RNA sequence: ACCCCCCCCUCCGGCCCCGCCGCCCGCGCCCCAGCCCCGUGCCCCCUGCCCGAGGCGGCCCCCGCCCGGGAGGACCACCC
RNA sequence: CGGCUCUUCCUACCGUCCGCGCGCACCGGCGCGGAAGCGUCGGAUUGUUCACCCGUUCAAGGGAUCGUGAGCUGGGUUUAGACCGUCGUGAGACGGUUAGUUUUACCCUACUGGCCCCGGGGCCAGAGCACGGCGGGCCAGUACGGAGGAACGCCCGCCGCG
RNA sequence: CAACGAGGAUCCCACUGUCCCGAGCCGCGCCUCCGCGAGCCUCCAGCCUCGGGAACGGGCGAGGGCCGGCCAGCGGGGCAAG
RNA sequence: CGGCGUCGGCCG
């Protein structure tokens, strides 16, 4: 019921997020230094988080999931968020 | 057993001892911090504590219920006249806090400095920078003597004096007082703009701006020895209390068997060093300007000494400053001025509409002496 | 600016002087100073004291216009 | 839905020239002539100090023996709109009515009369759109 | 509406875990001590009405 | 993390710089690693026992009241 | 003995803070861990500690010679006057009741301030310490689910304290 | 049981600094000075925390503080005095 | 009364 916001900043070194269930403060989370981030080209609602160190990779990764909180409520019946889907390598 | 129901202590721990304080006037103990880059400042000045008044003001704020409404405010005025550099010094960071590298003093040396280092000055033999001001005639003494503080310091300071001819003050000797060279670009750029103000008077104008905040450093009034109930709030004894009801009544357990250092006592009340921070700057003018406190909703021209003067101060000559609100001291007491460390977020602007000039000495009701001649015109 | 003449005396009073009271017939009256205000409570009739506009205009001093 | 607490809006502090124990006239008509006043709403207090109220609290109330018998052993809400201690407005303006005086009314904000005799303030006519309405006069 | 690929995406964080009877704790599937009290005495997390 | 520590803020022995203007004392500098430890597992070992510049680091010394006003005050002190 | 006044301490935590769990949709409740900074109040009857009711921003439990009488007060208990009921042959005894002097610091320490004359401007070792709580507007009658009914954030006030 | 009581109780009107919550002022003491000039009390002394101990130490064991000399005040301790 | 902390044993 309300499409969260994505916009790539900082020549894809960091990203903002808006709009989370429908709330004020907006969200900034930079990357760790040579990983890039890409909004998808291909499949709709999804990210791209590319690098050649996969602690930091990872690491940036899960400080985009901490930032989407829901307070106080049963996450069991609310479940909107960002959420990791493929751990692999790339495939040039 | 435990005390049955639930109150606070009285009064500030943190401001303890109350003695009275043994600086000889307000010390500006810390300063704004210095910003690589920002455009060169001064952050501090001198005045002296003149009255109060009342204004009309025209409220623009977002959100309140004076949002588009007039207010009356209280504000104090400062008497600033300008005040003269005369040395320039220099400190390095060091593993043991700011340690000072040297201090160069002006070729030229006024009166009122003069008379600062000395106890009575008619009496004295007249020998301060009797060397000094020999070396110094020259001046590439200074050149060398400025030319370490481009090579070891880290903060600059100036050394500057009031002029205490131009107030109604009894005192013949000046105020000294370090004010430190904030912004720049580098330590060698507040070097050139301090020998740039050697021997030249400063202007609180060029200090502070309208709008802006500052704090005020003073010493409060003095009331001497005062037993508890004034000096610390506590609460006035029953009517039958034998032998007075103005005390603490128990001042401490069995054990521990000492009398604690929480423990309200009678002793020195006021004349202690305050800071009262964030206080909004109404106007800056002088008193030579006859114009200075009109605004267009008066027609006739009012000036910032009041109807019979200013009560218990003296008439103003020169430079004043309007802050909004109050601050500690008597009148006459020297304020230290500095830029905000920490200022309050939300203020709106300034927008006069209409200034008191009526008399303090009793109910004054003429804005001007030549009004209440044309109402007594026989 | 902005003024009002005393009720009591025919004094003008300047912006942040004074009090008000609300009379219980729905009528405010504007007081200069507390010596005004004491003098209208006890009832002291305006023409006898000798410093307020009634007085001046009923001895002949003051201009009525 | 339908919640709509009582009092619309910010309030400044005032002078509260009311403390507990205080008996005020009545000024709607409803059939009290004097409440005696034993509480005040919102208050939190300290060790010793009596609550107070200025023009514009809510207070809690007893309708005294001569009022009207139905009214009685009852505690009722009501609405200070005149006082005798002098108090000071944004706007420099100090002002101070004859009496003190209050009106019964619930904390949806609906009174249980249909007059109000006298003048009232302005701070209890903002604060009760009622009040404004069936009021004669604001000072 | 959430699709339901999404909702098990979401599943495997708010849901599909073990509780520590003793101190509440979270822990992984198919664990035999707690993480943090190191008891031995875990259920599962019940599930939601619409889970 | 309302907690804890520091800043701001109050007191503050001691110390430093600057004005007016001498004494004494000491003699010795790589740095960084320990599951590379880079070829080690030593030197010093006489502060008088015969040692006693310049530079580089230390040390000492150096500054009136009474009197009268006050914004200060028991007396003192404090600010002029 | 209690009460009044005043200070400091404990945590076995009642509200507020941060995390987890639920027979957690929202709202509101409940259970657990960390946490002692601030808050825990105004009155009617009783000497009361305790208790019991009324009201409010809705109201945890304790210690310090059962903290605290050269700090007070003296209602209670606790001499000598007096009355009643039961008991005693009697002088008298014991559940209720009324009237009944609260003394001294100038010593030592502790504590609060003040002093033992020495230029102008500064720096900082040690010691002190202070911004919590409750609302309103917008978000929004929206998310959630019919009745009902939130939140991050920003802005505007109030109370207590300083 | 009318009248009467420096007798013990409960309530109301009026009154008020009893209280919310305290503030300002007057005289005399205190305080400083010239003159005069005592009592009480005293093993020896006079800073704390813990331990042990006649089970609550100023001294004893262990730690932490501290030139020395005085005034106006004050009531925690000296298990203060009587 | 609990312990997939670490080192050592006995019975299958
Ligand atoms: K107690
Ligand atoms: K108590
Ligand atoms: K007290
Ligand atoms: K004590
Ligand atoms: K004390
Ligand atoms: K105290
Ligand atoms: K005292
Ligand atoms: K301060
Ligand atoms: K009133
Ligand atoms: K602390
Ligand atoms: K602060
Ligand atoms: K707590
Ligand atoms: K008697
Ligand atoms: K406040
Ligand atoms: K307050
Ligand atoms: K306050
Ligand atoms: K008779
Ligand atoms: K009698
Ligand atoms: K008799
Ligand atoms: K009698
Ligand atoms: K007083
Ligand atoms: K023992
Ligand atoms: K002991
Ligand atoms: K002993
Ligand atoms: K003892
Ligand atoms: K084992
Ligand atoms: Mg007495
Ligand atoms: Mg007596
Ligand atoms: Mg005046
Ligand atoms: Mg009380
Ligand atoms: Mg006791
Ligand atoms: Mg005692
Ligand atoms: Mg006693
Ligand atoms: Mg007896
Ligand atoms: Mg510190
Ligand atoms: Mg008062
Ligand atoms: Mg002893
Ligand atoms: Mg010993
Ligand atoms: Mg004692």
């Amino acid at each position: 019921h309300f499409p969260i916001a994505a916009t790539v900043v900082d020549n894809n070194k960091a990203i903002e997020i808006r709009n989370f269930m429908h709330q004020i403060k907006t969200r900034r989370i930079e990357c760790l230094p040579g990983v890039t981030i890409a909004m998808s080209t291909n499949v709709k609602d999804e990210l791209i988080l590319r690098g050649i160190s996969i602690e930091d990779v990872s690491h940036t990764a899960a400080r985009i999931h901490e930032s989407l909180k829901v307070p106080n409520k049963d996450l069991r019946k609310f479940l909107d968020g960002c959420y990791v889907s493929s751990r692999g390598l790339q495939e040039q | 057993s435990h005390r049955k129901f639930s109150c606070c202590r009285k009064g500030n721990l943190g401001y303890l001892p109350r003695k009275r304080c043994t600086r000889g006037r307000g010390r500006c103990k810390t300063f704004p911090p210095d910003v690589q880059g920002a455009p060169i400042h001064l952050t501090a000045f001198l005045g002296y504590k003149a009255g109060c008044t009342h204004v009309m003001r025209f409220i623009d704020h977002r959100g309140s219920n004076l949002h588009n409404r007039q207010a009356i405010d209280q504000a104090t005025i400062i008497d600033a006249p300008p005040m003269i550099c005369t040395a320039i010094i220099g400190y390095a960071k060091t593993p043991k806090g700011l340690r000072a590298v040297t201090t160069v003093w002006a070729a030229h040396i006024a009166e009122p400095a003069m008379r600062r280092f000395y106890r009575n000055y008619f009496h004295a033999e007249k020998t301060a920078f009797s060397t000094y001001m020999k070396k110094a005639a020259d001046g590439t003494y200074i050149k060398e003597q400025l030319g370490r503080l481009k090579q070891h310091a880290d903060v600059i300071r100036i050394v500057a004096h009031t002029q205490p001819a131009l107030t109604p003050l009894k005192q013949k000797k000046a105020d000294i007082m370090e004010i430190q060279v904030n912004g720049g670009a580098n330590v060698a750029e507040k070097v050139d703009y301090a020998y740039a103000l050697m021997e030249k008077p400063i202007s609180i104008k060029d200090v502070f701006s309208v709008g802006a905040q500052i704090d005020t450093i003073s010493i409060t009034r003095g009331r001497g020895f005062e037993g508890v109930v004034t000096r610390w709030g506590v609460t006035r004894l029953p009517r039958k209390t034998r032998r007075g009801n103005r005390k603490v009544a128990c001042i401490g357990a069995w054990h521990p068997a000492n009398v604690q250092y929480t423990v309200a006592r009678a002793g020195q009340m006021g004349y202690f060093h305050r800071t009262d921070t964030n206080k909004q700057v109404f106007m800056i003018d002088t008193a030579e300007n006859p114009r200075c406190c009109t605004t267009e909703f008066d027609l006739t021209d009012k000036s910032i000494n009041p109807v019979g003067g200013f009560v218990n101060y003296g008439r103003v000559q020169g430079d004043f400053i309007m802050i909004k609100g109050t601050c500690p001291g008597p009148k006459r007491r020297p304020v230290v001025m500095r830029n905000a460390l920490l200022p309050h977020r939300n203020c709106p602007p300034v927008q006069l509409q209409w200034i008191s000039t009526a008399s303090k000495f009793g109910h004054g009701i003429f804005e001007t002496v030549e009004e209440r001649r044309q109402f007594y015109a026989k | 600016v902005t003024t009002n003449q005393c009720s009591y005396s025919g004094r003008k009073i300047l912006p942040g002087y004074g009090k008000r009271m609300s009379r219980h017939d729905k009528v405010l009256l504007i007081f200069l100073n507390r010596k005004a205000s004491v003098h209208y409570l006890n009832k002291w009739n305006p023409r006898k004291i000798r410093w307020t506009l009634a007085s001046r205009r009923a001895r002949g001093k003051e201009v009525i216009v | 839905k339908r919640g709509r607490s009582g009092g619309i809006g910010n309030k400044f502090r005032i002078s509260c020239g009311l403390p507990v124990g205080a008996v005020i006239n009545c000024a709607d008509n409803s059939g009290a002539k004097s409440l005696n006043m034993i509480a005040v709403k919102n208050w939190k207090g300290h060790l010793n100090r009596f609550p107070k109220a200025s023009v514009g609290d809510m207070v809690l109330i007893t309708v005294g023996r001569d009022g009207k018998p139905e009214l009685r052993r009852k505690v009722t809400p009501a609405v200070v709109v005149r006082q005798r201690k002098v108090w000071r407005r944004k706007d420099g303006v100090w002002i101070y009515f004859q009496d003190n005086a209050g009106v019964i009314i619930n904390p949806k904000g609906e009174l249980k009369g249909s007059s109000i005799t006298g003048p009232v303030a302005k701070e209890a006519a903002d604060r009760w759109p009622k009040i404004s309405t069936t009021a004669e006069c604001v000072h | 509406v959430m699709e339901p690929t999404l909702i098990n995406l979401a599943r495997e964080y708010n849901q599909n875990m073990m509780i520590c009877r003793h101190c509440y704790a979270r822990n992984p599937l198919r664990a035999t001590n707690c993480r943090r009290c190191r008891g031995t005495n875990l259920r599962k997390k019940k599930l939601s009405k619409y889970a």
